[PDB]
Parts: C-alpha cells; structure tokens; sequence
RNA sequence: CUGACUGGGGCCUGUAGAGCACUGAUAGGGCUAGGGGGCCCACCAGCCUACCAAACCCUGUCAAACUCCGAAGGGUCCCAGGUGGAGCCUGGGAGUGAGGGCGCGAGCGAUAACGUCCGCGUCCGAGCGCGGGAACAACCGAGACCGCCAGCUAAGGCCCCCAAGUCUGGGCUAAGUGGUAAAGGAUGUGGCGCCGCGAAGACAGCCAUGGUCGAGUGGCGCCGCGCCGAAAAUGAUCGGGGCUUAAGCCCAGCGCCGAAGCUGCGGGUCUGGG
RNA sequence: CGCCUCCUAAAAGGUAACGGAGGCGCCCAAAGGUCCCCUCAGGCGGGACGGAAAUCCGCCGGAGAGCGCAAGGGUAGAAGG
RNA sequence: CGAUCAACGGAUAAAAGUUACCCCGGGGAUAACAGGCUGAUCUCCCCCGAGCGUCCACAGCGGCGGGGAGGUUUGGCACCUCGAUGUCGGCUCGUCGCAUCCUGGGGCUGAAGAAGGUCCCAAGGGUUGGGCUGUUCGCCCAUUAAAGCGGCACGCGAGCUG
RNA sequence: UCCCCCGUGCCCAUAGCGGCGUGGAACCACCCGUUCCCAUUCCGAACACGGAAGUGAAACGCGCCAGCGCCGAUGGUACUGGGCGGGCGACCGCCUGGGAGAGUAGGUCGGUGCGGGGGA
C-alpha cells in the first residue's frame, strides 16, 4: 500500500547526485539488475513507514509499476542520512522477508518466508521475571518461520 | 568504574582518531539514544558521570545502556620528571570513540524524560552529541 | 621501563629472493624462510634451514596448491 | 578423515614420485592382482599387466610371479628398462614380493 | 645506450580498511556445571533468588605485539621509449661523518614545546641573490653569465601612502564583524522546509469553556552571516590613513599592474658537432 | 653494554629513542642415520577398589595436542608416538 | 686445549679514591640565574544542576563531570648569552595592570532599621607604627576608612648595603 | 562412439558434513580357515598366506535433497597513488586514477586426463 518514483541512472556520478537531494540505489531480482535513482525527502517519508516489512511499488519512466521490497539501506555513519537503497523486486515465488511485530524488546521483526500475496501486516503477541520466545508466535496461515525454533523475543 | 579485569599488556600507543565509527552505529537496545559528533578519548570516570546523572534523573522506573568500555590504557608521567626512562604509569583508562557512535540508550521511560536525562548526561561528556531516538534506519540494519 | 625493555635481535633479511620468469643457474638460493612457508617443487632443493635452491639451470616458477600449500619450480631451457 | 590404510599410501608414495622415475604400481585384491607403469610427469599409463588379463589361475603367490614377467617382457619391447617400484599400502612381502622378483627376472632394473 | 623516469607483462607482500574464524578484552538478555543465603533439613533432597557466575543461544562491540579477509601502492625481473654535466669499469685528489624548518606516516611526551626520535619527500644549509607575505634562512612565486630609459607573465594585487578597476553583474553583514579563542547562551538577521489551528471564524487585547475580536497565526528542523561568553601589566594602531548598496564577505566575468621567470636586441664564456 | 623472538616498522629488504614485552651463555650417546609401523587434544556414554583426574570399552572430534627450554614461523599426505 | 677478554671487534701479563688548596685548554655543542617556547603545576572565570537552604536548584551555596583565560609559582624543553647577562633580603626611587583592600556609584538579598552577604561599574587618590627572624613569608602587639594582589631581568649593586 | 566397474592422476570444498534411495551378472569388499611365509609390547583386531559356504548387512561406488558448510555478483561505501584546499587543534573537504571487507541477489550434493575388465 505504498508508492514512489524511480528514475533510471547510467553514469551520473553518485555523489552529484546526492548533493542535488537524490538517492542513489538499485533494483535487483534472479532476472534483472538496473541502476535507479529516486527522490531523496519523497522516500524518506515512506521508508518511515514503510520499513524492509511492507511493499513498495515503484513507478518508472517505462510505465511499469514494480512492487518491490527494500532489503538493505546503508547509512551515512557521520551525517546519520541513507546513502545507497537496495529494492528487491517481488515475482511468482515464495520470499523470505521481516514482518513487523505487535505487542499488547529483543526483536522487532521476526524473518518467516511468505508468498506476496499473503504478506501479513499484524502478530499481535499478550505479554516479573520471565521471557518470550519466538515459539509461541501466532504463525497466521501462509508463512513458515525462517529463524530459530527458540529465538527470545 | 569501568576497566577491563585482564590485559594482555599493560601499555599501548597513542593511536589515531581518524575516520567514523567502525561499529555500534545504529539504536539497538533502548528507545533514544545519545550520539557522538566529534572524535574523543571518553575516559571511565566521564562514563560514571554521565550514567549516575541518567540514573538520578530517572526515578524510580528507567533502564540504561551503556554502548562504550574503556579498555584502552592511559599512561601518565610522576610530576617534575624529565623526558625518557621509560614510559609512563597507568593512570586511567578512555574509550575511544569517533563520530556516528552510539554511546548511551535508555528506554522504559517518555520521551520527555528521555530528552531531559540525555542532554543532562551530554554534558558531562567533553564532545558535542546529539539525541537520536530509533527509526526504521536502525530497525533495517 | 628504561630498565626492563631495550633488547632485540639483528634482522634476518628473509623473504623471497628470486621471482618468477628470473633465469637462474644451479645452486641459486631462491628462497629464505623460516618452515616451509614455500615447498620445494621440480628441480628444487630444500636445505636443513628450509632453504630454498635451484638444482638446475632454468627459470623460476611459482605455484599454489591449494591445501597441498605454495610449490616453486625451476624449469629447464 | 583419513585411515591407516590411506596415510600409508601416501607416505609410500610421496616418496617414490620424488625421485622422478617411472614408478610400478601394484593393486592386490582379494582375487587377483595388477600391475601399471606409470610417467607421473605427463599422468599416463604406459603398459599394464594383470592376472585377470592373463586368465591366470593357481596358487597366489605362482600366478603373482608370472604376471611380473608379463609386464617385464611387455615393458622391454617398449624401450623401458629403469623404474621404481610402489609397493603402496602393502608390506614388500608375499604376493607383492613375487610380483617384484618376477619383473627382475624379466629383464626391469629396480 | 646500458641511466633517472615511463609503458606492457609475470611474480613477491599483510599496512590502510574491515572482520570476529583463532588469542585476549567486552554490553544486554535467555538457558544453566558450580557459588551466597534460603522453606530448610542431616534420615535423604528439591526449591526459593530483583545476589554471582562455566559452557551454550540470541543480540552488540574492541585490539601495536588478534586475523576467516584485504587494497591503493611498493619491490623485482623481462621487453620497449628515454643521448642525459645520464650510466658502468679502472686509478689520482678530497671534504663530510653538530644539521635545521616544513608536509605526510609513527613512537616518546600531556594527541604540550621554535620538544625529542625514526621513515618518505622537500627546501635552507651552500640560493641571508630576486618578487609576494608590513617587517622575517627554510610559507607562496622563481634557480641570478653580462648590458638595455623594450615586451609578456608568476605568486600577489589594482581607494591614498604604492605600480594597476573608487571596473561590471547577483547576494549577504551593521558587528568597524572584517582586523586573534572554546563549551555554552540568545524573539540579531536573511533564506528555505516540515506540521498544527484558521470566517466547522483562529493567536493577542477585553467580559467572564462561553461572548467580545475580523486577518492570519502558533510549534519544530536546516542553512548563510553576525552577538554575548572575552581580564595584564611603557603609548596606541587592521602595516598606516582611512573604509559600511565597502575600500568587508560569497558567486561570476572582462581588463590591467606585477620578478634577476620567459621573450626581443647586443656581448662573453664551457662542452659537443661541422 | 653480546646474542635470540615478537611489536613499533608506514603489505620487498632495512630503519631510532633511558620505546612496549620475553628469553639465551644449555642440552641429547639418543633427543643422531635409516627402514618399518602407528596418529592427537578434547567432549559424551559405560566400567571393582578409583575419585575432577590412573587403567579399559564405544561414539564424535582436522588439528584447538605434541614437537627438551622464550617467541614466532612451520608441521599429522609428519617435523609427532 | 687454556677467554663472565660479559665494557662480549676483545687498550696492559698486571690498577682504587679525594680536592672547598687547586691549575690549563675548550663549550652557551651542556647545567645553575634571567629571558624565550610550552602551560602539566599554579591563580582566576565559565557550563551542567545532584543536593543544601523551615517551604524553595540558583539570597547564599554547587556532588560527579565538562570548557576556557592568565603567564605571578613548581616544572618540561635547551633557542641568544660560559674571549662573564652579579645572583636573596633591606634601603632609595618609582611607574604600570585590575582579577578592587578603602573611598565613589549601582542590582539582588533568606535587605524592618543599623550592620552585613553577593554580583556589576569604577584604577582619581590612599593603602600606619612596632616585636620575632638574614629572611621573603608568617605569627604577634597597638591602631585604621583600609592596612589589596600582581608586572617592570621575581623593577632598581657603573645608586647604597652585604 | 554409449554404459558399468577397477586402478592411478590433475584442478584443490561450486569437490565437504548431513539425510534418503540403489548396485553383486563382472569387479571390489566383507567373509571361511590359520598347516605354510609373516605377525601381535596380549589378540589372525592389524599385517600375511591358503580359499570359495554365504552376504552386499558394513565398507565402497552411483543417484536425489540446499539443513549446515563452501563459492559469490551488480550497485554503493571505506581506504588510497597523484594534484589542490580548510581547521586553534583533534581532524576534515574537492579533483583525477585505483578500489575493498562485510551484507544482498544468487550458485553449488564436482569437473577432467590415462590405463584395464565387461556388456551393448
Ligand atoms: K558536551
Ligand atoms: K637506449
Ligand atoms: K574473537
Ligand atoms: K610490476
Ligand atoms: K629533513
Ligand atoms: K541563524
Ligand atoms: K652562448
Ligand atoms: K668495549
Ligand atoms: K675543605
Ligand atoms: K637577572
Ligand atoms: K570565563
Ligand atoms: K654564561
Ligand atoms: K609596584
Ligand atoms: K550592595
Ligand atoms: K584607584
Ligand atoms: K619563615
Ligand atoms: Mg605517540
Ligand atoms: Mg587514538
Ligand atoms: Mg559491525
Ligand atoms: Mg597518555
Ligand atoms: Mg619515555
Ligand atoms: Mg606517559
Ligand atoms: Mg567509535
Ligand atoms: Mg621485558
Ligand atoms: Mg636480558
Ligand atoms: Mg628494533
Ligand atoms: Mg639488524
Ligand atoms: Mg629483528
Ligand atoms: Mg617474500
Ligand atoms: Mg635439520
Ligand atoms: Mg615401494
Ligand atoms: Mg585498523
Ligand atoms: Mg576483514
Ligand atoms: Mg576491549
Ligand atoms: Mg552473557
Ligand atoms: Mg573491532
Ligand atoms: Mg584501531
Ligand atoms: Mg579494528
Ligand atoms: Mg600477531
Ligand atoms: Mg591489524
Ligand atoms: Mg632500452
Ligand atoms: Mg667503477
Ligand atoms: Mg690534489
Ligand atoms: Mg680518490
Ligand atoms: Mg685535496
Ligand atoms: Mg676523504
Ligand atoms: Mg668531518
Ligand atoms: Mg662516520
Ligand atoms: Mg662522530
Ligand atoms: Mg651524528
Ligand atoms: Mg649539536
Ligand atoms: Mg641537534
Ligand atoms: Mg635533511
Ligand atoms: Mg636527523
Ligand atoms: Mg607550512
Ligand atoms: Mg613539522
Ligand atoms: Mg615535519
Ligand atoms: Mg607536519
Ligand atoms: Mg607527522
Ligand atoms: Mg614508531
Ligand atoms: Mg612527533
Ligand atoms: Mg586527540
Ligand atoms: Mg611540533
Ligand atoms: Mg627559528
Ligand atoms: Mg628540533
Ligand atoms: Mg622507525
Ligand atoms: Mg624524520
Ligand atoms: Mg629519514
Ligand atoms: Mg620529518
Ligand atoms: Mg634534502
Ligand atoms: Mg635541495
Ligand atoms: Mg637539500
Ligand atoms: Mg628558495
Ligand atoms: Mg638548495
Ligand atoms: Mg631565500
Ligand atoms: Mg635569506
Ligand atoms: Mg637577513
Ligand atoms: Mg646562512
Ligand atoms: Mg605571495
Ligand atoms: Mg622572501
Ligand atoms: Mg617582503
Ligand atoms: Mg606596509
Ligand atoms: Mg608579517
Ligand atoms: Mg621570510
Ligand atoms: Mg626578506
Ligand atoms: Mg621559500
Ligand atoms: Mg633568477
Ligand atoms: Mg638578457
Ligand atoms: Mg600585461
Ligand atoms: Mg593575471
Ligand atoms: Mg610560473
Ligand atoms: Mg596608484
Ligand atoms: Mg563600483
Ligand atoms: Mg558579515
Ligand atoms: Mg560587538
Ligand atoms: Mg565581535
Ligand atoms: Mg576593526
Ligand atoms: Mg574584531
Ligand atoms: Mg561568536
Ligand atoms: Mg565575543
Ligand atoms: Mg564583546
Ligand atoms: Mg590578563
Ligand atoms: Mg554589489
Ligand atoms: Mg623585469
Ligand atoms: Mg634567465
Ligand atoms: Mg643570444
Ligand atoms: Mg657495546
Ligand atoms: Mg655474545
Ligand atoms: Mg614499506
Ligand atoms: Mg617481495
Ligand atoms: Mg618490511
Ligand atoms: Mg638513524
Ligand atoms: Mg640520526
Ligand atoms: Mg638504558
Ligand atoms: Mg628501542
Ligand atoms: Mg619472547
Ligand atoms: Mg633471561
Ligand atoms: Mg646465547
Ligand atoms: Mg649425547
Ligand atoms: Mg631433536
Ligand atoms: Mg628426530
Ligand atoms: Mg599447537
Ligand atoms: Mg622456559
Ligand atoms: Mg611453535
Ligand atoms: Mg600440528
Ligand atoms: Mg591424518
Ligand atoms: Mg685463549
Ligand atoms: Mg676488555
Ligand atoms: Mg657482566
Ligand atoms: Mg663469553
Ligand atoms: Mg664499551
Ligand atoms: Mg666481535
Ligand atoms: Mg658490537
Ligand atoms: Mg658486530
Ligand atoms: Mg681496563
Ligand atoms: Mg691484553
Ligand atoms: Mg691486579
Ligand atoms: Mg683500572
Ligand atoms: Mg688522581
Ligand atoms: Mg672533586
Ligand atoms: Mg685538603
Ligand atoms: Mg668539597
Ligand atoms: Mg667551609
Ligand atoms: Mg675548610
Ligand atoms: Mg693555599
Ligand atoms: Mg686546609
Ligand atoms: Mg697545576
Ligand atoms: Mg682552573
Ligand atoms: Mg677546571
Ligand atoms: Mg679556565
Ligand atoms: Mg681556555
Ligand atoms: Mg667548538
Ligand atoms: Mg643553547
Ligand atoms: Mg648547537
Ligand atoms: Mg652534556
Ligand atoms: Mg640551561
Ligand atoms: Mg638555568
Ligand atoms: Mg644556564
Ligand atoms: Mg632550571
Ligand atoms: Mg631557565
Ligand atoms: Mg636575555
Ligand atoms: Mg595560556
Ligand atoms: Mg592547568
Ligand atoms: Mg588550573
Ligand atoms: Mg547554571
Ligand atoms: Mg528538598
Ligand atoms: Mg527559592
Ligand atoms: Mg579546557
Ligand atoms: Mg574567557
Ligand atoms: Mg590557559
Ligand atoms: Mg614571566
Ligand atoms: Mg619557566
Ligand atoms: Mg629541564
Ligand atoms: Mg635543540
Ligand atoms: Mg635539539
Ligand atoms: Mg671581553
Ligand atoms: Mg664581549
Ligand atoms: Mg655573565
Ligand atoms: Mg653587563
Ligand atoms: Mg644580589
Ligand atoms: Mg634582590
Ligand atoms: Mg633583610
Ligand atoms: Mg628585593
Ligand atoms: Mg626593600
Ligand atoms: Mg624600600
Ligand atoms: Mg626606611
Ligand atoms: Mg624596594
Ligand atoms: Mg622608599
Ligand atoms: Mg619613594
Ligand atoms: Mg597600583
Ligand atoms: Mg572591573
Ligand atoms: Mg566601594
Ligand atoms: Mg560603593
Ligand atoms: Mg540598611
Ligand atoms: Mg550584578
Ligand atoms: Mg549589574
Ligand atoms: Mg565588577
Ligand atoms: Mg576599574
Ligand atoms: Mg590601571
Ligand atoms: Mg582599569
Ligand atoms: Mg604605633
Ligand atoms: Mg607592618
Ligand atoms: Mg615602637
Ligand atoms: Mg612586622
Ligand atoms: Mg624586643
Ligand atoms: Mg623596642
Ligand atoms: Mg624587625
Ligand atoms: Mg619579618
Ligand atoms: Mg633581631
Ligand atoms: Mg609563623
Ligand atoms: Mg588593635
Ligand atoms: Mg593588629
Ligand atoms: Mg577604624
Ligand atoms: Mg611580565
Ligand atoms: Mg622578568
Ligand atoms: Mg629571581
Ligand atoms: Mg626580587
Ligand atoms: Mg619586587
Ligand atoms: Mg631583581
Ligand atoms: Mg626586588
Ligand atoms: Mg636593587
Ligand atoms: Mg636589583
Ligand atoms: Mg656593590
Ligand atoms: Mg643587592
Ligand atoms: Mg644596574
Ligand atoms: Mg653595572
Ligand atoms: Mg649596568
Ligand atoms: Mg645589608
Ligand atoms: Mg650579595
Ligand atoms: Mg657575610
Ligand atoms: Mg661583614
Ligand atoms: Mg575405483
Ligand atoms: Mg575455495
Ligand atoms: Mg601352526
Ligand atoms: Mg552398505
Ligand atoms: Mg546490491
Ligand atoms: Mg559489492
Ligand atoms: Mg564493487
Ligand atoms: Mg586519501
Ligand atoms: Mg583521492
Ligand atoms: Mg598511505
Ligand atoms: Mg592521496
Ligand atoms: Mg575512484
Ligand atoms: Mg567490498
Ligand atoms: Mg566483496
Ligand atoms: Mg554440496
């Protein structure tokens, strides 16, 4: 439930381009690998709420809209700002990816692979000296657990 | 006060304070952490300050994270001595701590409280900081 | 201190001494080292001291192995 | 992991090809027993004699001998007359040692 | 023709960085050999711990004497360019064997010293010859054979002292900031943003959430240039005079001044070739 | 104050300080030559006296053992028994 | 074969002290004084606000820590001076700085008044006599509006003292 | 030229650990014995010899599996040779050339030479 611009690069140099207010990055699955830019406050402002959890559709100059993921963000260590965004385009097969977690400390997204269609968005956990493992997660219908059995979280 | 319980060595050499932090970049325990802008030799005693004012600061509820350890020996020369025969005694020891490192984290608490306890323990410390509270950033790392 | 340290021992100038493709003749020490850092491949000798010389006339080689650890050869012209 | 029987083949072996010869390699089976030449330099194979070839059949230790004398006599025709023998895992002794004596007495120098 | 330097090709290496596989160090949590007490009970054991702590699991870090990794470079050989006060060989004659500043990489020191000790380069030494830097061995420019009342430039400059623009266009500063300092503090000022509430009549004023009120307003972030913080001893001062849409700072142009550098003309001398 | 090992030492070699850490001034008649055979430390389970740890058995375990003495390099396809 | 020739490229087969009774040749290549660079030490000023103060962080205070200034102390360094830069205290004669001891002007006060406390402005003028000790310093006596702290080669021996 | 087996190499885990299935006609192994050659710091366990009653159970060979292990881009960054600047300092920017480590996508349950025996 999300959207963004991309914009193709070639060779503009990475660092002219972020001192323009863009960010520099890549879209990848086992079939393609293309070099993209995209507006740097217009993904900030999704990242936010859209974290490597939910699905963001990227539209491109050749009229294809892309659902993608985001599997890595590097950060600048000094300026604390993204200087480079991995996006893993979705397709036909299963995905292993983080889903979010809801409470009602240890981790805050638990990994289990999933089909896109049946991505879920809520694993509400009920909550003195004890501790919650990963084994007692809900595990709605269409994801199996792709950390170990025995995780605290 | 913080000090490592054994050492291979006793002594080191005045390294360098060049570049970001290598490690412990990102939130990862707490809710708001305290951020280095500026390169430092963090000494244990500067450490004991700021997490004793956090602990005042806090009562009752709150818990502290303390993301930096000094093991780093400093070495120190006895009074009215001249130069050489041999290096110094320990006197102390520093962490050393370079932009973009994580130093402190607190959470069990509000954001005003947070805020409060953070710039009261940034001043104890001889580097300009910043209060960062965690993001998706961190949660991607 | 001034009165604990302050030793140390001459350096050894080890290391390797002839590269490959150098033309060598028989007997040339084409390596100093300390074990078999180097084994000695064809035409290679190794002395008591994990010397490495050439046993006869040709060109220097060099060969890694893998697991089996770094080979030098000395090929014939 | 390697066992007794695979540490003694090499440490009888790294020796042999030190020397740079053409090396005799023996197999002994339960059964028969096999003998190649072997030009470590280039990987081949430059004659073979075996009792199952031969169609020998009798005591172990008679039918080991003959088979020497059939690589020796198939290995002069050839212009080979030097070689090292590889005993490998097996004690120079019995079979291994009839095959050895029945390749001297073919004309082999080792 | 072999040289410094350079091009291609092979081989050698464990620094920078990075990482945790080894050796040490180390934060939080989970699980627990063994610890402190404990309901106890010695007939016999489990259990309690918001007190430690072995291994193990998760998360998170550190290292001149750590390394599963690992550059840029560097070294060396071969071939090729390279004819230079280049190179190699033999012999005669030395001097020197107190160095120093600067830049980068380290140790020592207090990440003090116009400090000290090494490595790589550079300059002074021996260029206290020349231009700039107010003045000033080693900072910037540049290697002075001699003469000229010729020309072009370098660093640095073009308001007067003082040669050349009171030159042109856009913007900022009000502090004489510019023209001598930090943590920290602040409705200085200009520029951009993110949000909130706004004739579902808001902020301020006024009567007590309601009327009065009729166009905006309030909360945070970033950036440029300024303000305070700022007290020393003979008389002051940015080199001086003086300077405010500058003669300050930032961006962009055109021109000029400027050396013993380069060119022009004349002359001497060394080496090599006709 | 001579000698050996590591770091400093800037990935060839070399490189200083009253810089940072440690050793040597022996030894072995086998701890030497060669041939042949063999392979560790550790962990888990079982077993009279017998245990944290003696000797015995089974399983996992690639070098974390050993190699006379410091440190480093090397090494089980042995330099170890 | 005889070597702690171990000061280990090993002066002789064979060797310790003292000099304030001292001497010569040299060095500012190297110490003591003063200057200089530096500012660890020293003096002063800020930041933070735990906590004290009947209540109350900030009238007066300021745990643990942090940032500076000054160039009076003790040092570090060894840059001019060893073909000489006289070194403590006193006396005489001053002059300068202000982080101000008094006198003048103010804000705040846990300021009723009087007397204080603390900070800001202010360097014109002033800032006593004596006992002890070579003393600087300090203590003591009697006073006072007050009996300031520093610089000037720790000002001043071609001005004195010793 | 196809397939299976046996022996010996090379590349040096993309070749390994683990799990599952399969092979006895031939080969190989286990196996049957210990008079003989030879042997056990005791033991025919090992090494050795003489054989063929049995079995592919073990070992070995061959297949499928990505759980672990190993390999691993692209992109970006760190660092840096050379050239220039800034900062009181600790340190930091720009140009030009080079360019990791980790992480991600993904790959891998080997490839290949010589000889010998057998079948199609
Ligand atoms: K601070
Ligand atoms: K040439
Ligand atoms: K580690
Ligand atoms: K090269
Ligand atoms: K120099
Ligand atoms: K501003
Ligand atoms: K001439
Ligand atoms: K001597
Ligand atoms: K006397
Ligand atoms: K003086
Ligand atoms: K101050
Ligand atoms: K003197
Ligand atoms: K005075
Ligand atoms: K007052
Ligand atoms: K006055
Ligand atoms: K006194
Ligand atoms: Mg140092
Ligand atoms: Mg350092
Ligand atoms: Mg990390
Ligand atoms: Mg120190
Ligand atoms: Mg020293
Ligand atoms: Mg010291
Ligand atoms: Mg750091
Ligand atoms: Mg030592
Ligand atoms: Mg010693
Ligand atoms: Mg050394
Ligand atoms: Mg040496
Ligand atoms: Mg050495
Ligand atoms: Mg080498
Ligand atoms: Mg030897
Ligand atoms: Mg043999
Ligand atoms: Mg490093
Ligand atoms: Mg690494
Ligand atoms: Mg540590
Ligand atoms: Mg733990
Ligand atoms: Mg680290
Ligand atoms: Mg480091
Ligand atoms: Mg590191
Ligand atoms: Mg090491
Ligand atoms: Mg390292
Ligand atoms: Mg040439
Ligand atoms: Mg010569
Ligand atoms: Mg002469
Ligand atoms: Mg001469
Ligand atoms: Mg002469
Ligand atoms: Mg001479
Ligand atoms: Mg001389
Ligand atoms: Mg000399
Ligand atoms: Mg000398
Ligand atoms: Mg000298
Ligand atoms: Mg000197
Ligand atoms: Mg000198
Ligand atoms: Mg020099
Ligand atoms: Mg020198
Ligand atoms: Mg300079
Ligand atoms: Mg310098
Ligand atoms: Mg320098
Ligand atoms: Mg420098
Ligand atoms: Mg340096
Ligand atoms: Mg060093
Ligand atoms: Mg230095
Ligand atoms: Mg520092
Ligand atoms: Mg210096
Ligand atoms: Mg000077
Ligand atoms: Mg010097
Ligand atoms: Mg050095
Ligand atoms: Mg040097
Ligand atoms: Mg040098
Ligand atoms: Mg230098
Ligand atoms: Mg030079
Ligand atoms: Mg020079
Ligand atoms: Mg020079
Ligand atoms: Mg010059
Ligand atoms: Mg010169
Ligand atoms: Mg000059
Ligand atoms: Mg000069
Ligand atoms: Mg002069
Ligand atoms: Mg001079
Ligand atoms: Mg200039
Ligand atoms: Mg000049
Ligand atoms: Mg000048
Ligand atoms: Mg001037
Ligand atoms: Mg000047
Ligand atoms: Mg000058
Ligand atoms: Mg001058
Ligand atoms: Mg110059
Ligand atoms: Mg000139
Ligand atoms: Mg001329
Ligand atoms: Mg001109
Ligand atoms: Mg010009
Ligand atoms: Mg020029
Ligand atoms: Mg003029
Ligand atoms: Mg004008
Ligand atoms: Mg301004
Ligand atoms: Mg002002
Ligand atoms: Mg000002
Ligand atoms: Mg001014
Ligand atoms: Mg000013
Ligand atoms: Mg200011
Ligand atoms: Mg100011
Ligand atoms: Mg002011
Ligand atoms: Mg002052
Ligand atoms: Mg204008
Ligand atoms: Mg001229
Ligand atoms: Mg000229
Ligand atoms: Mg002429
Ligand atoms: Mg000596
Ligand atoms: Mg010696
Ligand atoms: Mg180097
Ligand atoms: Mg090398
Ligand atoms: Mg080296
Ligand atoms: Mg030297
Ligand atoms: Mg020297
Ligand atoms: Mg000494
Ligand atoms: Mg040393
Ligand atoms: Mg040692
Ligand atoms: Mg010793
Ligand atoms: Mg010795
Ligand atoms: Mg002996
Ligand atoms: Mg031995
Ligand atoms: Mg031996
Ligand atoms: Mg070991
Ligand atoms: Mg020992
Ligand atoms: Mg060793
Ligand atoms: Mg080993
Ligand atoms: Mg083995
Ligand atoms: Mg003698
Ligand atoms: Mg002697
Ligand atoms: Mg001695
Ligand atoms: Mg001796
Ligand atoms: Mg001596
Ligand atoms: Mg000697
Ligand atoms: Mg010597
Ligand atoms: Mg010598
Ligand atoms: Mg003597
Ligand atoms: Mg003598
Ligand atoms: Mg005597
Ligand atoms: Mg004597
Ligand atoms: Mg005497
Ligand atoms: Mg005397
Ligand atoms: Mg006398
Ligand atoms: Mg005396
Ligand atoms: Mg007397
Ligand atoms: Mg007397
Ligand atoms: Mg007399
Ligand atoms: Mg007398
Ligand atoms: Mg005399
Ligand atoms: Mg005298
Ligand atoms: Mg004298
Ligand atoms: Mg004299
Ligand atoms: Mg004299
Ligand atoms: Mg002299
Ligand atoms: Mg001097
Ligand atoms: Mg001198
Ligand atoms: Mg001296
Ligand atoms: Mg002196
Ligand atoms: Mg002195
Ligand atoms: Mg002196
Ligand atoms: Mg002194
Ligand atoms: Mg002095
Ligand atoms: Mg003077
Ligand atoms: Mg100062
Ligand atoms: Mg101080
Ligand atoms: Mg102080
Ligand atoms: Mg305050
Ligand atoms: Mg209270
Ligand atoms: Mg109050
Ligand atoms: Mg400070
Ligand atoms: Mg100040
Ligand atoms: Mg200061
Ligand atoms: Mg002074
Ligand atoms: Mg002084
Ligand atoms: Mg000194
Ligand atoms: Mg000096
Ligand atoms: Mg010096
Ligand atoms: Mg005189
Ligand atoms: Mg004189
Ligand atoms: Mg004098
Ligand atoms: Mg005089
Ligand atoms: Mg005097
Ligand atoms: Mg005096
Ligand atoms: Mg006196
Ligand atoms: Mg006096
Ligand atoms: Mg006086
Ligand atoms: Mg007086
Ligand atoms: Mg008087
Ligand atoms: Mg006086
Ligand atoms: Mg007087
Ligand atoms: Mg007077
Ligand atoms: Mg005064
Ligand atoms: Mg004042
Ligand atoms: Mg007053
Ligand atoms: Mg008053
Ligand atoms: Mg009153
Ligand atoms: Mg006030
Ligand atoms: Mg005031
Ligand atoms: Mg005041
Ligand atoms: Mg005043
Ligand atoms: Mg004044
Ligand atoms: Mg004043
Ligand atoms: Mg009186
Ligand atoms: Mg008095
Ligand atoms: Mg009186
Ligand atoms: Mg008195
Ligand atoms: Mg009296
Ligand atoms: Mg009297
Ligand atoms: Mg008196
Ligand atoms: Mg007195
Ligand atoms: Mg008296
Ligand atoms: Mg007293
Ligand atoms: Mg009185
Ligand atoms: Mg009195
Ligand atoms: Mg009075
Ligand atoms: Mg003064
Ligand atoms: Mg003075
Ligand atoms: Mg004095
Ligand atoms: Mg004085
Ligand atoms: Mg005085
Ligand atoms: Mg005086
Ligand atoms: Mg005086
Ligand atoms: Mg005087
Ligand atoms: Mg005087
Ligand atoms: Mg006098
Ligand atoms: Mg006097
Ligand atoms: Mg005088
Ligand atoms: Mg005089
Ligand atoms: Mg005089
Ligand atoms: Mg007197
Ligand atoms: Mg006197
Ligand atoms: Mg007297
Ligand atoms: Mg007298
Ligand atoms: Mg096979
Ligand atoms: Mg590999
Ligand atoms: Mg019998
Ligand atoms: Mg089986
Ligand atoms: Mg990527
Ligand atoms: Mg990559
Ligand atoms: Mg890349
Ligand atoms: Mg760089
Ligand atoms: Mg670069
Ligand atoms: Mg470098
Ligand atoms: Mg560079
Ligand atoms: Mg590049
Ligand atoms: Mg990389
Ligand atoms: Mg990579
Ligand atoms: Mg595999």
């Amino acid at each position: 439930e999300y959207r963004l611009k991309a914009y193709y690069r070639e060779g503009e140099k990475p660092s002219a381009l972020r001192r323009a207010g863009k960010l520099p990055g890549v879209m990848y699955n086992r079939h393609l690998n293309r070099k993209v830019y995209v507006d740097l406050v217009e993904f900030d402002k999704v990242f936010r709420q859209a974290s490597i959890h939910h699905v963001i559709v990227l539209e491109l100059p050749d009229g294809q809209s892309l659902p993608t993921l985001v599997r890595q963000v590097n950060l600048d260590k000094r300026r604390r700002r993204p200087e480079h965004v991995d996006f893993f385009v979705l397709s036909d097969e299963p995905v292993e990816m983080y889903v979010p977690l809801r409470f009602v400390e240890i981790h805050r997204d638990i990994l289990v692979k999933v089909s896109p269609r049946n991505i879920p968005e809520f694993i509400e956990v009920d909550v003195i000296g004890d501790s919650l493992h990963a084994s007692d997660l809900k595990l709605p219908p269409g994801v199996e657990l792709a950390v170990s059995p025995e995780e605290t979280i | 006060m913080l000090m490592p319980r054994r050492m291979k060595y006793r002594k080191q050499q005045r390294g360098r304070l060049k570049g970001a932090t290598k490690g412990g970049d990102y939130v990862a325990f707490g809710d708001y952490g305290l951020v280095a802008l500026e390169p430092a030799w963090i000494t244990a005693q500067q450490i004991e300050a700021a997490r004793v004012a956090m602990v005042r600061h806090f009562r009752r509820g709150g818990k502290i994270f303390i993301r930096i350890f000094p093991d780093k020996p400093y070495t120190k020369k006895p009074l009215e001595v001249r130069m050489g025969k041999g290096k110094g005694n320990v006197e102390g020891y520093v962490a050393v701590v370079k932009p973009g490192r994580v130093m402190f984290e607190v959470a069990g608490v509000t954001e005003e409280q947070a805020m409060e306890a953070l710039r009261i323990a940034g001043h104890k410390l001889p580097i300009k900081t910043k209060i960062v509270r965690r993001d998706a950033y961190d949660e991607a790392q | 201190g001034s009165t604990r340290n302050g030793r140390d021992s001459q350096a050894k100038r080890l290391g390797v001494k002839r590269y490959e493709g150098q033309v060598v003749r028989a007997g040339n020490i084409l390596v100093r080292q300390r074990g078999t850092r180097f084994k000695p491949g064809k035409n290679v000798g190794m002395g008591r001291d994990f010397t490495l010389f050439a046993l006869v006339d040709g060109v220097v080689e060099f060969q890694d192995r893998g697991r089996l650890g770094r080979y030098v050869h000395v090929r014939p012209l | 992991r390697l066992t007794a029987y695979e540490r003694r083949k090499f440490r009888v072996r790294n020796r042999i090809k030190r020397t740079g010869r053409l090396r005799l390699s023996v197999f002994r089976s339960l059964k028969h027993i096999y003998a190649q030449i072997i030009d470590d330099e280039k990987g081949v194979t430059l004659v073979s004699a075996s009792s199952l070839a031969l169609k020998l059949k009798g005591n172990k230790t008679e039918v080991a001998r003959q088979v020497g004398r059939a690589l020796a006599e198939k290995a002069l025709a050839l212009g080979i007359k030097q070689v090292a023998f590889d005993r490998g895992p097996y004690k120079y002794h019995g079979r291994v040692k009839a095959l050895a004596e029945g390749a001297r007495e073919g004309g082999l120098e080792f």
